[PDB]
This record gives C-alpha cells, structure tokens and sequence, in this order.
RNA sequence: CCUGGGCAGGGCGAAGCCAGAGGAAACUCUGGUGGAGGUCCGUAGCGGUCCUGACGUGCAAAUCGGUCGUCCGACCUGGG
RNA sequence: AGAACUUUGAAGGCCGAAGUGGAGAAGGGUUCCAUGUGAACAGCAGUUGAACAUGGGUCAGUCGGUCCUGAGAGAUGGGCGAGCGCCGUUCCGAAGGGACGGGCGAUGGCCUCCGUUGCCCUCGGCCGAUCGAAAGGGAGUCGGGUUCAGAUCCCCGAAUCCGGAGUGGCGGAGAUGGGCGCCGCGAGGCGUCCAGUGCGGUAACGCGACCGAUCCCGGAGAAGCCGGCGGGAGCCCCGGGGAGAGUUCUCUUUUCUUUGUGAAGGGCAGGGCGCCCUGGAAUGGGUUCGCCCCGAGAGAGGGGCCCGUGCCUUGGAAAGCGUCGCACCUUUGCUGGGGUCCGGUGAGCUCUCGCUGGCCCUUGAAAAUCCGGGGGAGAGGGUGUAAAUCUCGCGCCGGGCCGUACCCAUAUCCGCAGCAGGUCUCCAAGGUGAACAGCCUCUGGCAUGUUGGAACAAUGUAGGUAAGGGAAGUCGGCAAGCCGGAUCCGUAACUUCGGGAUAAGGAUUGGCUCUAAGGGCUGGCAGCCGACUUAGAACUGGUGCGGACCAGGGGAAUCCGA
C-alpha cells in the first residue's frame, strides 16, 4: 500500500535488512561449508505474506 | 470551415443526410421556449410603451 | 483540451472533496478544494421556510472566528428567531396576561355578589 | 415502518424547569399548535388522554394500556380504536371492545388517548406490484420473499 | 383535448397489472394527490407529505388524517359521537 | 497583504518595530512602497513620480530600503 | 444492516394547464403545453440464448469471437 | 567481438479522450534512480530488462491517521456455569473525584496584591467504561523554482487555524457629559452634586468593540431519488492584432502552437429572498418552458439581507512561458522587447450554485465540536481621576507522533508465470453523426503483445461473393441471408380501451446555385449585429444518393407462464 503502519513498516525493514547476498570473506573461513544463501527472497517470485 | 460554411449556406442539409429524429435535431421544448419568451418580452414592451392597456394585455398573454 | 489531476489520495468524488479548477500564475489549470456553503440559521417555530437574515451564512466550526456583530441581530431573539415572530409572541403575551387580568376581575366581581 | 404518524408533544416539567418531549400516536384530527391535555379532570376531547374510569360509555378511544401504567400497548395500529362498554364503581374494573372484536376486562385506572389513529384506510389501495411491497417491508424486516413450502 | 377515454390518473401503468386493480386504485389516486382547502388558512393548498400527514403551504400547519383523504368518514362519526358524549351529561 | 490609500498611516506603520523590510517597485507610470511586517504586507502605489521623489527621501533612515529593478 | 460511488442518447406520450370551435343546456370535439411509467430501441455496467462456433495436454482447473436479455431500476458496485 | 529485437534520426501505422494517456484506493515491499558485468533467469537472441552486484532515494500545525459516533463488537454491577468461561450493555449497581461561589485554616512569589493546598455549604441524570470509517461528520496553504529518484512536505514569496500570557505588551471602546456658583472681555479654569455596563435607521437591519454565573431554549453540524429552468466558471467555436513554425510548380492577408493572475482582504457587477415601508385591487392582476401568488395585502415605487467560485485593485510581474541575442562549453548569468491586446455568439460538453415540480403502504443516520437567544445569581472606579470586560486593530511564543518512492497494469495485485481471466474511482478534445454509437485525426503513449526468413499444397480457423431454382438438405430456416436511419401518407383482427404499432404496405434521400420564414440592440415607423433550422423551386451526375460506418424481417395460429 502507499500508506502504511509503523508495525508493518519496521516488520518490512527486516525483510529488506535480510535480503542480502553472501559475504566473499566467510568463503575462506575453517570449517565452513556455506556456499550461497538460500533465504533469499524475491520481490514477485515468493511474497512474505504481509 | 468551408464545410461550416456550406451548412450555414444550406448544403449537406437534405433529407439523405439526416440520421436523427426532428426532434431531436431541434427540439419543440426549445422551440416553444424560444417562440414564448420572444411574443411575452414583445408583449411585455408593448405594454410599457403605452400601446395596449391591461385589460388587454391580460387577454393578448 | 488538457487533463489534470488530483492533489491529494482522495481518489472518490465524495461529499468530502468538491474541487474547482482554476488558473494559476503560470499558466495551468489545476482543482482547488472548496468547504462546503454553510447554511444561514433558521427561526425557532417561526417561519419555517425563511432563513434568518444578516446572520452570516458558514460552518459551525467558522463561527469561532466570527465577530458578535456578524452573528446576530441588535432585537431580542436575534439570532435565534425571526422578526415576525418576535412581534407575535409580544402582542401573544400581552393579550393573556390582559385575559387573565379580566378573568380575575370578572372572578372578584362574581364573589362581590355571589 | 408504521403506517401510524408519530405526534412530538411539548410537555413542562412540574418538578424541574425543563420541557419534556414525548412522541405519542398522532390520532387523527390534531394539529400543529393545539393544546393536548393529559391528566384525570381533563376535558372530553380529541387527543385528550384520560383515565377510562372517567370517561362515559361507548366512547372511542385508542392508544390505552392493558394495566395502569402500561404506558400506551392497545389498540395502536392505524386506523384502529377500542370501545369502552361498560363500568363498575366498586372492585374498579372496565369492559372493552379491541379491534379485534374480543370483549376484555381491565383495570379502571389505565389512560387511553380520544379518538382514533390517524392513517386509516391504509389498506384500501392494492400494493399493484412487487416494488412497493419490497419498498414496504425493506423497512420493516426481512420477511418477504415467503418461498412456499411445496416448493 | 380528451386523451384518454375512460383511464384517468391510472393511465400510467399502462396495460400491466390488470384493469378492476387499476379501476379501484384510481378512486384513490384521484384523492391522494388533489389539493384540499386548509381549514385554517382558506386556500387550495393540502398538499399530504406522508402517510397520514397533510401539511399546508401558506401558514405550514400540519394536521394527521387519512392516508389516501384528508378525512375519513369514519373519523367524522367518531368526532360526531364524541362532541354529543361531551354534551351529554357535563362530559 | 494590505493596500494603504491615505497619507498618514503607511509612515505610521513603516515606523512601527516589525518593518524591517521596505521596497520600491517603479512601474509605468505607478510606483509601489511595499512594506513588510510580521503578518501583513502594506502596500502604497502613487501615480506621481513628484510625490514619489519627496517621499522617497522621507523614510526612517537604516531600513535597509531595496530599490527594485 | 451502516456508509459512499454510477447509469450517453432517441421513441410512446399519464395527471394537471391554456386556447379555439360546436351546442338552447348537459356537454363534446380540436390544436398545443405538460413530462408519469417497476414503459420501448439502445451505450457504459450487469448476466450469458444460439452458433450445441474456436480452444479442448487451451489464454484459461470454465476462456474467447459474432449473435444476445436488461439498462431509473425488485438496478450495479466498493468498504465496514 | 558479436545487432532485427538496445539507442538516436527519418518514413509508414495503431491506441483516438469509455485510450495502448495522465493520477489515485486495496494489494505488492524496494520492484523507484544511477553505475557495472553478461553463466543462471526473460520460453529465440540481447550491448536490453521489473535479473544480478554496489551505492542512493520517501522532509507536513494548514495531505490523511490520530477526534466523533453509525450498523456492530465489547468489561465491570448482576445472572448462569463442574470449568476455560458464557449470556447480558442498561438491566436487579452506594456505578458524577469535577466545577461556579461563600466560609475556616496553611503555604509561596516584590506577603501591597495574588497563585495553590486541606476541610465545610450549595449546585451538578450518566443517556453508562472502551473500540468501531486512510470514501461518513471533522477549524485552518496557495503561487513559482528546485533533483538521477520528493512536493500543497524542500527554498523563495504571500497567508491562515488552534492554544499561552501569572509582575496582566502596546492602541481603541467601556472614557469622560449635565446642573449650580465663582474667576476671566472672551477662549477657558476652579469648588459641590448627579449621570454615564455604546450607538444609528419608523421599519427589514448596520458599525471597529458592546459586562456576564448556575440553568433553559434554539440553530448549524444533519440529509432520499428523478425531471425541468436560470446564473457563474473551464473547455469548444468565430473575427481582428502580435511572436514563432509549415506549403508555395499554381492559388491562398492562408494553415498550425501560444497570447496569465493562486489562497487571503476591499470594492463593484450578477443571482436568490416565504424580508421591510407608502398605498390597496374585480373591467381581476402581474407572471413560468411548466406551475404557481394575491385582502392572511396583488401591480407599482422606495429599501434591507445572503452567496458573490465573476470583474478591478494589494499580493502581481521582479517569478512563469514561444521568440530573436552577449559571455560559455564542468565559472552559463544577464540583456528588450511582446505577453495583464479588442471582442462575439451558443437547445454546445463538464463542474458548481439557486428556484420550482414530481415519486410513496420507500421519508431517506447518529455523535463530537461550535454558535445565538431568554433569564439577571454577581463584579466594577465612583468622577473633569479612572476601573470591571472586549467575540476590535496590532505584536510575541509553540504546534508533538505516524505514512509520504514506485506499479495501480493485456509486464510491479490475485489466478503455481511477463497467463485474451478477475480487481474500486477522477480528468477527459476536433470532424461526421441525435449521441460518451461506429469510423478518421490532435495532446500523450506503443511496437502488433513469449521469435523471424521462404513458399501459398491438402485439411483447418475467421471473412466475402457465385449464374438458374429458392428450404426441394436437415428432427428442425441450424447457420447464413432480407429489412434496417430520417421525412411524408397509410396503419388490420383483438383488447382490460392504456395497447397492438417502427402493425402491415408505399414515395423520397447526392452535388452545386437560390427563394421565403423563424431574432436581439440603439432614438423620438428607421439604422446595425450574429446561431442554424424548416419548407419550396431551378440546374446537374452512366437512377447514384443512410453510397463507408451506424442498423427491427414480417404475417396467420396453437400450448404454457399475467
Ligand atoms: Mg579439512
Ligand atoms: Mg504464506
Ligand atoms: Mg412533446
Ligand atoms: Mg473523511
Ligand atoms: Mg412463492
Ligand atoms: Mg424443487
Ligand atoms: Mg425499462
Ligand atoms: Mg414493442
Ligand atoms: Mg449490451
Ligand atoms: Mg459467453
Ligand atoms: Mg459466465
Ligand atoms: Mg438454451
Ligand atoms: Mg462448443
Ligand atoms: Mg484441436
Ligand atoms: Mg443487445
Ligand atoms: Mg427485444
Ligand atoms: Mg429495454
Ligand atoms: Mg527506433
Ligand atoms: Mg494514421
Ligand atoms: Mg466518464
Ligand atoms: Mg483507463
Ligand atoms: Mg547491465
Ligand atoms: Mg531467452
Ligand atoms: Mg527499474
Ligand atoms: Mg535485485
Ligand atoms: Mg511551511
Ligand atoms: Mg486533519
Ligand atoms: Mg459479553
Ligand atoms: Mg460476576
Ligand atoms: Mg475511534
Ligand atoms: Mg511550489
Ligand atoms: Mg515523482
Ligand atoms: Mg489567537
Ligand atoms: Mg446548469
Ligand atoms: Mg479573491
Ligand atoms: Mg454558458
Ligand atoms: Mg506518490
Ligand atoms: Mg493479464
Ligand atoms: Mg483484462
Ligand atoms: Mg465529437
Ligand atoms: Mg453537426
Ligand atoms: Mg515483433
Ligand atoms: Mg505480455
Ligand atoms: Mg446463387
Ligand atoms: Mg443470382
Ligand atoms: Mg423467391
Ligand atoms: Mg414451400
Ligand atoms: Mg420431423
Ligand atoms: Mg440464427
Ligand atoms: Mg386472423
Ligand atoms: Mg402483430
Ligand atoms: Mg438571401
Ligand atoms: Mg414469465
Ligand atoms: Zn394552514
């Protein structure tokens, strides 16, 4: 909507905060097995739902 | 404008190109207001002018 | 021959927004809202159909602004009644106080005797 | 929803300075600006309420109360009234004649305005299609469509 | 200029909802929609508002009738029998 | 704003404590002494360039007059 | 149930009103005005008769093109 | 590097104002913008994208929420229930914690005077807490400019609303007069007393303000739908002038774009009045398209009130916009001219305002805020000194919190997706035409809808004709086909008398010249100004004329359902 609530609006900031790639400087650590995020959410593919 | 022209001269205003009803090319509501107003505004001048009394008017409206 | 459009999210030709459009400095038609006419007050069991005059004609919340001068009328009943009747209830009044005035010498004149 | 008019009548408070205002059945006969009074020595006449004790034999009246202070549940319909027929002085009690032609016994101390309900004939004129009576009823309720059972 | 030869107000129907429904609300329709004279201004100006209610144009006195007349005849009598019982023996 | 017709009132209110702003606007043949205050704008247009020139010098000194154009 | 929004244009011509003519009278007739209808053709809208048309692993787990019924209302519709 | 899909220019086209345009509400939540790569996504490709990576982007007293109740949901009192709890919302409740004033007592600020606290007296129906609308009610911001993404928010300029003033900010009202005597030529001054909570018009009512406590009364908020008519504005149209642009083989003073005044305050046109005074009519009157109105006061004359969205003025020409230029190509501002030029018409479209009528067994919402009036509990200096109060003209201070980007769609919503499906609203031009029908163009968008090249076999899907017959095919006139608009005549059986009915059946329809009729304004019957309607006739085209589009086959009967 256009105009929204704060509650949705700080619920949506996470979703924003979230959807982010993976660092390239992880891929080096120990024991880390992590290649590629897979809670990566797309605006039109996977809708959160409100 | 030429064609304008042509309708206020009295062209292209037969019968062949009519496609609406009289009355809805020109309606007689509009018709009888204009040919009342005009005669009650007529009258009205003449019996300012002096020209008929009242008495006749009344009767005349 | 140009469209324009809305200024705010009303998107509804509700009560709520009567706009007008006029023409700017610049050169442009654009809507401007308008309040909605507010009503001059009406007599209490008076005329019913005659507005009261020289009242001034706005919304209530207006009236705040207004000076005492604008809202009401130098005779008794100004801005509540009508100058009819004002008159009506004067005479109305007159004329029942004189009534009870004759019914009370006329019970006075009846006890002399009776 | 009624087809009765409803009466707004201007009352003085004997107690308190202020008006009352109360809506009673406008019977039909008054207008705006007569005097209606209501009390027990009121005078006989049309929109008068008053205690059925006082009044006379075969006087037509509406609008009363099945006990005393009942306030108004008889006789209410639009063109209706109830017939007072007899009285008793002692073990006060007073027959009546409703609408329905029932002869019901009630107490002498309940009121009941004069005359009868303004409105009357509303039943003479046929509903002459289906849109007057959903315009009826949409006031009233919903309970008009009336599927029959067979169906 | 006679329009119509038996149809009166009822006319607007049309050939819908038969002819003795229309023939009884016509009687009616001829009543409910005349102006009366005002019994207390004395002018043509009767006008009912609602059902029952007839208010006037000149002085806007409001008076509660009948529903399709300004009076019923029924009414008259109960008005009748109640000024001879106020009559009778001192009300 | 507020337009001033007389000669008495608009030195009055030019000498009053909110007309930190005084400007001249010349026009054809009409010149404007618009003075600005806290809640209005007076203004004062003469058709007389001789009543204008008098005039002029008659303001309340350190003003800050802004001639315009 | 509450609160808002919307329905181009034409046809038929109900009550009421004015004028004229005929008649001994009762009254009748004629030409206008008037603009009613759960009225008629018809758009937007609302539904879906027929072609048993196309598709029928389709655009679509019910759609599309002509042809349709109603369009001041017992009307259509949003939000609560 | 790579081109048909990207970009620019040109040409040819579509959507054509009920759009393939410009904005919104729900919903989506970063999809909006800039930069960069091109393995994945885009049904082919891609230098492109709503994909990927990085970095930005949403600024409010006057936009809405927040306030108010509507249908409705809901706790306590109380009742029921083994029980989480439920019914119930004014019912079976000690369900007002606040204020006007007076008195006692205490405290603080310059203890002169006021502000508070504790107690006593008087007064005071809640229509019962509370929730319930981003379309209902609800005070108050408009013009110009600014970015790669924001606009009534940012900047400039011009206003306005609501709150605060205790040592009360300054002005103006209330505030200033009359009588007696004395002094002074006079103007004036002095001593005592008294008045003074505003004025004017006969009125409808007016002004720069106009003492007011409990209480009461009333209004606004606060009203249905549909016909008509009139006023105002915008758009459309014509004629003249100026700037710029297009054609010029020939003609055309021709054709195209533009030619301004916002909120607020004042004045004046205009509209409405069921508002007042003089006087009272019938031989009835003046009036509307229609009605309506008059002795309960018509016509006429003179006044008053409300809206004044129109005109001029402050704002207001210094901004804005087309034109020809001087510096300048990451310093780009500034020049001067013309724009606020003269008008007109209209059953023209849209919005608004007002009058009137019709429709009914339909009467078409409440509440919060606010105002006016009646009452007269009280307060005020008491007089050539000045107070109680001010809804008057100014001046000072503040206005907190929340959302503000974008799509709103045959590609940003739902339908498993860039799905001929579905989804609530505003603006809407020119020509033909009765018209927002259909068709063609302008402002504004677009690549033909998830691909192109070559050919035109059968079959198929849509579209149109066919000589002679005209339903002989088929269960069936299924489909297809005929008429189709307008003007003028003529319209049957039946009937509930309203209809049938556009019954049926006939004639005309083009183009260019004409004729006649249908109006307004100025003066004591004449002169000018502009709309398109009708009727008739002449001439003429290879009987073609609704020349495209638009668009009722009809009649005779049966059965059923008004
Ligand atoms: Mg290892
Ligand atoms: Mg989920
Ligand atoms: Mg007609
Ligand atoms: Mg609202
Ligand atoms: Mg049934
Ligand atoms: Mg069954
Ligand atoms: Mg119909
Ligand atoms: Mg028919
Ligand atoms: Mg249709
Ligand atoms: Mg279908
Ligand atoms: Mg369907
Ligand atoms: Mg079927
Ligand atoms: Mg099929
Ligand atoms: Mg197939
Ligand atoms: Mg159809
Ligand atoms: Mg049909
Ligand atoms: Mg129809
Ligand atoms: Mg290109
Ligand atoms: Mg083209
Ligand atoms: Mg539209
Ligand atoms: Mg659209
Ligand atoms: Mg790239
Ligand atoms: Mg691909
Ligand atoms: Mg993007
Ligand atoms: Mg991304
Ligand atoms: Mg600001
Ligand atoms: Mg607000
Ligand atoms: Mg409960
Ligand atoms: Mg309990
Ligand atoms: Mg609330
Ligand atoms: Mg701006
Ligand atoms: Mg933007
Ligand atoms: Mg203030
Ligand atoms: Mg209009
Ligand atoms: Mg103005
Ligand atoms: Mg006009
Ligand atoms: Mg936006
Ligand atoms: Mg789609
Ligand atoms: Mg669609
Ligand atoms: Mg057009
Ligand atoms: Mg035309
Ligand atoms: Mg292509
Ligand atoms: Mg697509
Ligand atoms: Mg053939
Ligand atoms: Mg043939
Ligand atoms: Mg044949
Ligand atoms: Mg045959
Ligand atoms: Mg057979
Ligand atoms: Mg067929
Ligand atoms: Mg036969
Ligand atoms: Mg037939
Ligand atoms: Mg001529
Ligand atoms: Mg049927
Ligand atoms: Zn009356």
């Amino acid at each position: 909507s256009s105009h929204k609530t704060f509650r949705i609006k700080r619920f949506l900031a996470k979703k924003q905060k979230q959807n982010r790639p993976i660092p390239q400087w992880i891929r080096m650590k120990t024991g880390n097995k992590i290649r590629y995020n897979s809670k990566r959410r797309h605006w039109r593919r996977t809708k959160l739902g409100l | 404008r030429k064609n304008t022209l042509a309708r206020r001269k009295g062209r292209h205003m037969g019968i062949g190109k009519r496609k609406g009803t009289a009355n809805a090319r020109m309606p007689e509501k509009v018709t009888w207001m204009r040919r009342m107003r005009i005669l009650r505004r007529l009258l009205r001048r003449y019996r300012e002018s002096k020209k008929i009394d009242r008495h006749m008017y009344h009767s005349l409206y | 021959v140009q469209r324009l459009t809305y200024r705010r999210r009303l998107s509804y030709n509700t009560a709520s927004n009567k706009t007008r459009l006029s023409r700017t400095p610049g050169n442009r038609i654009v809507y401007l809202y308008t309040k909605k006419v507010g009503k001059a007050p009406k007599s209490a069991c008076g005329v019913c159909p005659g507005r009261l005059r020289g009242v001034r004609a706005v919304r209530p919340k207006v009236l705040m602004r207004l000076s005492k001068t604008q809202k009401h009328v130098s005779r008794a009943y100004g801005g509540s009644m009508c100058a009819k009747c004002v008159r009506d209830r004067i005479k109305r009044a007159f004329l029942i106080e004189e009534q009870k005035i004759v019914v009370k010498v006329l019970k006075a004149q009846a006890q002399s005797q009776k | 929803g009624r087809g009765a008019p409803l009466a707004k009548v201007v009352f003085r408070d004997p107690y308190r300075f202020k008006k009352r205002t109360e809506l009673f059945i406008a019977a039909e006969g008054i207008h705006t600006g007569q005097f209606v009074y209501c009390g027990k020595k009121a005078q006989l006449n049309i929109g008068n309420v008053l205690p059925v004790g006082t009044m006379p034999e075969g006087t037509i009246v509406c609008c009363l109360e099945e006990k005393p202070g009942d306030r108004g549940k008889l006789a209410r319909a639009s063109g209706n009234y109830a017939t007072v027929i007899s009285h008793n002085p002692e073990t006060k009690k007073t027959r009546v004649k409703l609408p329905s032609g029932s002869k019901k016994v009630i107490s002498s101390a309940n009121r009941a305005v004069v005359g009868v309900v303004a409105g009357g004939g509303r039943i003479d004129k046929p509903i002459l299609k289906a849109g007057r009576a959903y315009h009826k009823y949409k006031a009233k309720r919903n309970c008009w469509p009336r599927v029959r059972g067979v169906a | 200029a006679k329009r119509t030869k038996k149809v009166g107000i009822v006319g607007k129907y049309g050939t819908r909802y038969g002819a003795s429904l229309r023939k009884m609300v016509k009687k009616i329709e001829i009543s409910q929609h005349a102006k009366y004279t005002c019994s207390f201004c004395g002018k043509t100006k009767m006008k009912r508002r609602a059902v029952g209610i007839w208010h006037c144009g000149s002085c806007m006195k409001t008076v509660a009738g009948g529903a399709w007349t300004y009076n019923t005849t029924s009414a008259v009598t109960v008005k009748s029998a109640i000024r001879r019982l106020k009559e009778l023996k001192d009300q | 704003p507020r337009k001033i017709e007389e000669i008495k009132d608009f030195l009055l209110t030019a000498r009053r404590k909110d007309a930190k702003s005084v400007k001249i606007k010349k026009n054809k043949d009409n010149v404007k002494f618009k003075v600005r205050c806290s809640r209005y704008l007076y203004t004062l247009v003469i058709t007389d360039k001789e009543k204008a020139e008098k005039l002029k010098q008659s303001l309340p000194p350190g003003l800050a007059v802004k001639d315009l154009k």
